[PDB]
């Protein structure tokens, strides 16, 4: 976007002041309307994990089988402690077998 | 009827999908060039002729 | 593979099949005079027969989804 | 076709039998046009301009 | 499949590479525009040596190879 | 060790890309060294 | 039952197309299909290839 | 010992030799590559060949016919080349045949490999085979027939003959129309055996079907500038002279003056020459006017002037062809215009074909004369159909010429095999088992044709045989549907000529091949 | 499609197929090769053959023997490298037979070929000699004769 005014000799320290205020004025704005739940309701809490665990999944090829991946994946999260270290939560492939039967062993 | 004639060469069968492959592939190749939507291509021979 | 016409044996195996309900209706490789592969026992795992199409669907979905090659 | 177990000759006979259907249908479709028509000629010669 | 003995490209590539050529055939001449521009000095790979302004005496001298070069200098 | 009769039939038309493209240089190649030897040998 | 009915890029949907003037002769459809039913039925008539 | 097995060295640096089993195994290898690649293109079902050219030009050719097959291949295999040429004069002798007769020597020579392995002397097979060859052309002689005295009947076996010339060729797909074609163009002979009488011209665009014989004749020619485009009730006169800058034959003459205005004299002098032989050849009465040779800017102005169309540039054939069609005289003289017959034809106009302009002779006098437009959707289609409809031209004229025919379908193999067997089992010796050799390869032909449609060959080829011993004589392969049938009432008819001379080749080859026990080659150029 | 007669290029460089009529070929004449060495010195009237090594010693062999013929042999051919295989396991167990059981396969594979020529599945050819080997080893056993009571 900003390539044809750098090619008619615009000053390139122009650009980098008006990218800057407008990054700054756009994390504020996400940050003004991100919608939040002041509540710590359980249920409400992992229905929101929940929802963004299939977000994150519905882009790639397990996306048939989002809402399984993402149960299985929140529940892992869920029994993590308090640093949530990522080498607690092992990771095992074994070759053959459908996706369905991936299991997470408690 | 039973077991019927059995072919034992099979080099036919590879001609004739080899023959349907190349001529799909001239479809494919000249196939987005049909319609009032269609582009144009342009050729450029072993020489420096250039034609689209 | 056993030199029977494909198409005429497969569409007659199914017709029957759709005619009385018999799921057991298949083709007879070895040519005993009979279609019912239940008299003929010619049985098979059901977890191998759903592996295969798990698998085999699986597979297609992950080819289907790449649309790039970067060979060196 | 081929892969059905079909002959690449009852196959031929068939697109015959084919063809001539598709040409008896398509002269069904067919319009009498006269020379003496200006409008119909510029709209079939508009036509054959459309792609280019 | 088409076992056609040349190179084939199709869709945004050509686009993007016939574009290419026309920006820098004007990228060529576009400091030779106005009271502001400047003229060019040609050498002819011989010792001959040509100064000029001129657009069409600049994209004649020039060797071109692209197609869509060839158009911008002919037009 | 028989069938001397190969008929290479359809062999070589899955190749003539590559054949082609060497037979290209190839052919460059002896028009280089037939210009060569043009002057040279034939009375060096 | 709508004879006519064709593909109209203007409009960008399904609509008659004598109304848009898009008419084309009889023998080029027909010469068409006659010609490449005939170069199909050649084609399938073969089984090997030689190099000579 | 042997020149190559020998402690000394004897032969030049890339010259080799091949003693008694080696030269055997080259030889049939060779042999039987040669039929096996010819085979599959026989019968009805048989199938055609890509012949890709390697060359510059990379010429593509599809075709059906075993003789076009064989000689555009690279050949090193020596009897391989001797199948070639059995072939190649197989083709010359008779339009059909080719790859019978190839076949049949494969098949023979295959016989003879095992019979060798069977400790057979090639002598003894030689001898048997000779013996089943005179056999079998004795039974084929009795069992010809003849029609040549019905004009219908004789008719009929035409048809039937040239339907079963073009059953097995891409021209199958409207075998009819091109059966009636090639038969009527024969008949338009009128017993003249020069095929060259008959022209095809291959035009791009339209199908197979639209191609049709002219009731007239076809030129591919142009006409003068201000001449006529078109003339009725035509008096052509075919000539063959010069008409163009026409020099005095004394090579020695030259023009040799003092003054400009005398070499002005001498060109208009030679132009008034030009003249006189442009008036000359209008005292004949002539509308139309033929030249084999160029005709220049001067003869066809005067001509123009006249009102008579001049045709120059017409070749050694066309004004052959001409002459026959119309019935006029090539002439080269013109002092005697009373002693030249002019051709004559109702009306000579333009047609468009395609997108090129021809001649059109119409209403000709004799018509002696053939053209055949072909039209076709691919070039390779119009090609095989022209190679077709010559193989079939070349039979119906062999027909013509020797009326005697046999039936076609394997029933002349098949009774020619019965006679051989008789014979087998009549005669003492490893001779009984090479004419046994013999029948089973005569068994194999029609063997090969049924194999070629997918059906039941060896049950067919058993009932054919079971049905040749009881007596049926007209039995043989109704390919149809894939059963046994009367080919007098299927009308499976064939030229006897065809078939003695596939059968001769055959043997002849086989035995030429067969005496071979030593193959030497010398050091390649 | 053939794998190898495809426009896209699946085996490595040096890496080849052969498909039905290719391979039946190969092993045909592999076979029948190995059957035509190892005869001619079958029966009292065999003749024995001389096996020159290409290595440094250049060892020198004349022997009779069908497996060691066939032991002493490069070969390339795989249906070759099964029927050597099979003389080498005929030797083991027993100590004759190894140039019949050679020319023996050879011959039923060379009258496989001609079946197959003859438009025969070759399952059906397998079921046939199925059959006969059934019949003919029950032939055998019922003419063996036993003198082992008989000092
Ligand atoms: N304005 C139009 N609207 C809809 N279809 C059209 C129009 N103009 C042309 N066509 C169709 O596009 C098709 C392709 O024509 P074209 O692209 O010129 O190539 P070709 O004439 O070789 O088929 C024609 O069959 C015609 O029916
Ligand atoms: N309609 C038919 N029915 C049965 N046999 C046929 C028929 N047409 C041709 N044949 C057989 O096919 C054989 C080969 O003929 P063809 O392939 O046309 O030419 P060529 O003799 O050159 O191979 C002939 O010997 C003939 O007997
Ligand atoms: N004196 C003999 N008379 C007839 N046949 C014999 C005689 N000796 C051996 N044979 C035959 O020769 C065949 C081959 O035996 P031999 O060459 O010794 O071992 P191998 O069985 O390994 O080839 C045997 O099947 C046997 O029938
Ligand atoms: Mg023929």
């Amino acid at each position: 976007q900003v390539k044809p005014y750098v090619e008619e000799g615009l000053h390139p320290q122009i650009i980098i002041r008006a990218f800057r205020t407008a990054t700054q004025l756009a994390v504020n704005k996400i940050k003004e309307i991100a919608v939040t739940v002041k509540k710590a309701d359980k249920v409400e809490q992992r229905k929101l994990l929940e929802k963004c665990a299939m977000t994150a999944l519905s882009s790639k090829l397990i996306s048939q089988q989002k809402a399984f991946f993402a149960k299985m994946v929140v529940d892992a999260v869920m029994m993590l402690d308090d640093l949530l270290q990522l080498k607690m939560i092992g990771i095992k492939k074994v070759q053959g077998g459908a996706l369905e039967d991936s299991q997470l062993v408690a | 009827r039973g077991k019927g004639a059995y072919q034992d060469r099979d080099k036919p069968a590879q001609i004739r999908f080899s023959n349907i492959s190349a001529a799909k592939a001239v479809a494919d190749a000249i196939r987005t060039s049909l319609g009032p939507k269609g582009m144009d291509k342009m050729i450029q021979d072993g020489k420096g002729d250039v034609t689209i | 593979n056993s030199g029977m016409n494909p198409i005429q044996t497969m569409t007659e195996v199914r017709a029957r099949q759709v005619k009385e309900m018999n799921p057991a209706l298949g083709i007879d490789c070895l040519h005993k005079g009979t279609n019912d592969m239940k008299q003929q026992h010619v049985i098979e795992t059901l977890i191998g027969k759903k592996q295969q199409i798990s698998l085999a669907t699986q597979m297609v979905r992950m080819i289907l989804k790449i649309d790039d090659i970067r060979k060196p | 076709l081929l892969q059905k177990g079909i002959h690449p000759t009852i196959i031929s006979e068939s697109f015959q039998k084919a063809l001539e259907k598709g040409i008896e249908i398509l002269t069904d479709m067919s319009r009498p046009v006269e020379l003496s028509d200006r409008e119909t000629l510029l709209n079939s010669a508009t036509t054959s301009l459309n792609s280019k | 499949p088409l076992s056609v003995f040349g190179d084939r490209s199709t869709g945004e590539t050509i686009r993007s590479q016939n574009v290419m050529a026309a920006a820098s055939i004007a990228n060529i001449v576009k400091s030779s525009l106005g009271p502001v521009g400047l003229d060019k000095m040609l050498v002819d790979d011989i010792g001959d040596v040509t100064i000029t302004n001129d657009g069409a005496t600049i994209l004649k001298l020039l060797e071109v190879e692209h197609p869509a070069a060839k158009v911008l200098c002919e037009l | 060790l028989a069938g001397e009769g190969i008929s290479v039939n359809t062999g070589p038309k899955g190749v003539i890309n590559d054949w082609r493209r060497f037979k290209q240089l190839e052919t460059e190649q002896r028009e280089e060294q037939c210009r060569e030897m043009e002057r040279l040998i034939k009375k060096l | 039952g709508e004879k006519t009915a064709g593909i109209n890029v203007r409009k960008g949907g399904i609509s008659n197309i004598l109304e848009e003037l898009v008419v084309q002769p009889l023998l080029v459809s027909v010469s068409a299909l006659t010609l490449a039913t005939e170069t199909v039925r050649s084609i399938l008539k073969i089984d090997d290839v030689v190099n000579t | 010992a042997s020149l190559s097995l020998a402690p000394v060295n004897i032969f030049k640096a890339g010259a080799d030799e091949e003693r008694a089993e080696t030269a055997r195994l080259t030889s049939f290898i060779g042999a039987i590559a040669i039929g096996d690649l010819v085979k599959s293109t026989l019968g009805p079902k048989g199938m055609d060949k890509i012949l890709l050219s390697s060359g510059r030009d990379a010429s593509l050719m599809v075709t059906n016919d075993g003789a076009t097959i064989l000689k555009n291949i690279g050949v090193d295999n020596p009897a391989a080349k001797v199948l070639v040429d059995m072939s190649r004069v197989q083709d010359d002798e008779v339009g059909d045949g080719t790859t019978s007769v190839t076949v049949l020597a494969a098949e023979l020579l295959r016989e003879a490999e095992s019979l060798i392995a069977k400790k057979i002397h090639p002598q003894t097979i030689i001898a048997g085979w000779r013996e089943a060859t005179k056999a079998a052309r004795e039974a084929l002689l009795s069992s010809a027939v003849d029609h040549g005295s019905d004009e219908v009947k004789f008719r009929q076996d035409l048809m039937n003959i040239a339907g079963t010339t073009l059953s097995s060729k891409l021209l199958t797909h409207h075998k009819d129309h091109f059966t009636k074609l090639a038969v009527e163009a024969v008949l338009r002979l009128k017993g003249s055996g020069n095929l060259e009488a008959i022209h095809i011209i291959k035009k791009l665009g339209g199908s197979l079907a639209d191609s049709y014989l002219d009731e007239g004749f076809l030129l591919d020619k142009k006409i003068g500038v201000n001449q006529p485009k078109r003339i009725e009730n035509a008096k052509i006169l075919i000539a063959n002279t010069g008409m163009d800058t026409d020099k005095i034959k004394i090579f020695g003459s030259r023009v040799r003056v003092d003054s400009t205005a005398k070499v002005a004299e001498i060109e208009h002098a030679e132009k008034e020459k030009m003249k006189e032989k442009v008036e000359r050849i209008l005292k004949h009465g002539i509308n139309c006017f033929i030249n084999r040779q160029l005709i220049y800017n001067y003869p066809e102005q005067l001509f123009g002037a006249a009102g008579v169309m001049a045709i120059e540039h017409a070749d050694f054939a066309g004004v052959e062809r001409l002459a026959l069609v119309t019935g006029g005289e090539i002439a080269s003289t013109f002092d005697h215009p009373e002693l030249v017959k002019l051709g004559s034809c109702k009306l000579i106009e333009e047609v468009m074909i395609g997108e090129d302009k021809l001649i059109h002779f119409s209403g000709v006098a004799l018509g002696e004369a053939c053209t055949i437009v072909l039209r076709g959707a691919t070039q390779q289609i119009l090609d095989e159909a022209e190679r077709s409809l010559h193989d079939a031209l070349c039979v119906l004229a062999q027909t013509v010429k020797d009326s005697r025919t046999v039936y076609g379908g394997g029933c002349s193999e098949m009774l020619m095999a019965h006679a051989v067997t008789q014979l087998a089992n009549r005669t003492p010796g490893k001779e009984a088992v090479a004419m046994e050799s013999y029948a089973k390869a005569l068994r194999m032909l029609p063997t090969i044709i049924a194999d070629n449609a997918g059906y039941d060959s060896a049950d067919l080829v058993a009932q054919l045989r079971a049905a040749h011993s009881e007596g049926n004589t007209t039995a043989g392969l109704d390919m149809r549907e894939g059963t046994i049938g009367d080919m007098a009432i299927l009308g499976i008819t064939e030229s006897f000529q065809v078939k003695r001379q596939v059968l001769l080749s055959a043997a002849e080859a086989a035995e030429v091949i067969l005496r071979v026990d030593n193959i030497i080659k010398a050091a390649p150029r």
